[PDB]
């Protein structure tokens, strides 16, 4: 169920409204690639989406 | 990986029954989903994350369960609800589906319309003759046809075939074609084909004379 | 809206390496989050996952088909390619491209399916034939008639009535294998009998295996 951990992250990282392209791809693959690090990479996400608001 | 197995494999009901198709996963997945796949057609996605509709699909579909049980209903079964249906889950690799359920309709008996096509002028030169029997639009699916060329039964020299159920009617229709060579073909007279079905209170013959 | 169209070869034989490509539109591969996945099925049996690639350009396989796939992707052009080492004749089978999302983890959207076939025996082209329609296939009321496609391989053979304007009353039969090896199957329509004198009745064989195309006119 590791694409259960990928689908809920992908779909927080959607929701974020600042990310360019390229930045919601570099996110995704790195969810894509390890899921077990979804915590970390949507608080990155997260962090960078507020800094580009 | 991740099997799962659907039951019953085979269902049958007629239109306007209530119908349920179970899932169950060998270990808990987070969503179950659902194809209908309808004969010589690719499947089409009918319910997604367990219990969302997909897009054309009539409000007469709905899905649920959670773990490792999933159920899919249709709530009013349509003629065009003939189909096999799978479920599928994207939880885990490998991707894995259901062994499938064949849903089939059940309807009111009806005898099948029988005609018969005597072989072509065109065929016949290249010195090969195929009769063909078309029982139309009956039924239930079981029926017998017997070839019977000067009043001989024929054996092991016919084939049929039989079409899925109709997706507006509920029937079925079925072709029986007698191969012979040129020329054990004008070795006889009279060519005929005998049918009983069940819609047929005496089995019905179409023939013609060479 | 999104389309997928498979093609490759209809006829491979045993040991031989198979090609599909997937061909798309509606989407696009370099978009973040999306993928392609191929799914088969043999006949009469249930469908099975073979792999998948992802626009960041990962792949999966299914285990069952042993080493046997590559994936690979084109992003210019919409297209996805799968191979298969070493064909067998358990790998006959309809081929299927679908869509899937990182967010979505479903199959939403799939192709037509291409049809496979692996053997050693060789390809032949189908014979068409009249059914003409007579006094002997009349009820009512309402007339048959169609056409008959003999002596082919492999599967399949599409037939259409009249460039697709007639589908009401169409029967195309499953094929059946004759001792021969071969595939025959017939199609038939029922019509209005007043018909027969007005409307000109055409079916359209396609037998793309064998390149053959054959539109026959069927009369009284």
């Amino acid at each position: 169920s590791y694409n259960d951990e990928k689908k809920l992250a992908s779909n927080e990282i959607a929701n974020l409204p600042n990310l360019n392209e390229e930045q919601r791809s570099a996110f995704l693959s790195s969810i894509n690639d390890d899921p077990s690090q979804s915590a970390n990479l949507l608080a990155e996400a997260k962090k960078l989406n507020d800094a580009q608001a | 990986d991740i099997q799962m197995t659907q039951s019953p494999s085979t269902l049958s009901a007629s239109v306007g029954d209530r119908v349920t198709i179970t899932c169950s996963a060998s270990s808990r997945v987070g969503y179950m989903h659902w194809y209908q796949q309808k004969p010589g057609k690719a499947p089409k996605l009918l319910i997604y994350d367990t219990s969302k509709l997909a897009s054309g699909v009539p409000s007469r579909f709905s899905g649920s369960g959670s773990g490792t049980e999933f159920t899919l209903t249709i709530s009013s079964l349509q003629p065009d609800d003939f189909a096999t249906y799978y479920c599928f889950q994207g939880s885990g690799y490998p991707f894995t589906f259901g062994g499938g359920t064949k849903v089939e309709i059940k309807r009111t008996v009806a005898a099948p319309s029988v005609f018969i096509f005597p072989p072509s002028d065109e065929q016949l030169k290249s010195g090969t003759a195929s009769v063909v029997c078309l029982l139309n639009n009956f039924y239930p699916r079981e029926a017998k046809v017997q070839w019977k060329v000067d009043n001989a039964l024929q054996s092991g020299n016919s084939q049929e075939s039989v079409t899925e159920q109709d997706s507006k009617d509920s029937t079925y229709s079925l072709s029986s074609t007698l191969t012979l060579s040129k020329a054990d073909y004008e070795k006889h007279k009279v060519y005929a084909c005998e049918v009983t079905h069940q819609g047929l209170s005496s089995p019905v013959t179409k023939s013609f004379n060479r | 809206q999104v389309t997928l169209r498979e093609s490759g070869p209809a006829l491979v034989k045993p040991t031989q390496t198979l090609t599909l490509t997937c061909t798309f539109s509606g989407f696009s591969l370099s978009t973040a989050g999306m993928s392609v996945g191929w799914i088969r099925q043999p006949p009469g049996k249930a469908l099975e996952w073979l792999a998948d690639i992802w626009w960041d350009d990962k792949k999966h396989y299914n285990p069952s088909l042993k080493d046997r796939l590559t994936i690979s992707k084109d992003t210019s052009k919409n297209q996805v390619v799968l191979k298969v080492t070493n064909m067998d004749p358990a790998d006959t089978a309809t081929y299927y491209c679908a869509r899937d999302m990182i967010f979505n983890f479903y199959f939403d959207v799939w192709g037509q399916g291409t049809t496979v076939t692996v053997s050693s025996a060789s390809t032949k082209g189908p014979s068409v034939f009249p059914l003409a329609p007579s006094s002997k296939s009349t009820s009512g009321g309402t007339a048959a008639l169609g056409c008959l496609v003999k002596d082919y391989f492999p599967e399949p053979v599409t037939v259409s009535w009249n460039s697709g304007a007639l589908t009401s009353g169409v029967h195309t039969f499953p094929a059946v294998l004759q001792s021969s090896g071969l595939y025959s199957l017939s199609s038939v329509v029922t019509v209005p009998s007043s018909s027969l004198g007005t409307q000109t009745y055409i079916c359209n064989v396609n037998h793309k295996p064998s390149n053959t195309k054959v539109d026959k006119k069927v009369e009284p």
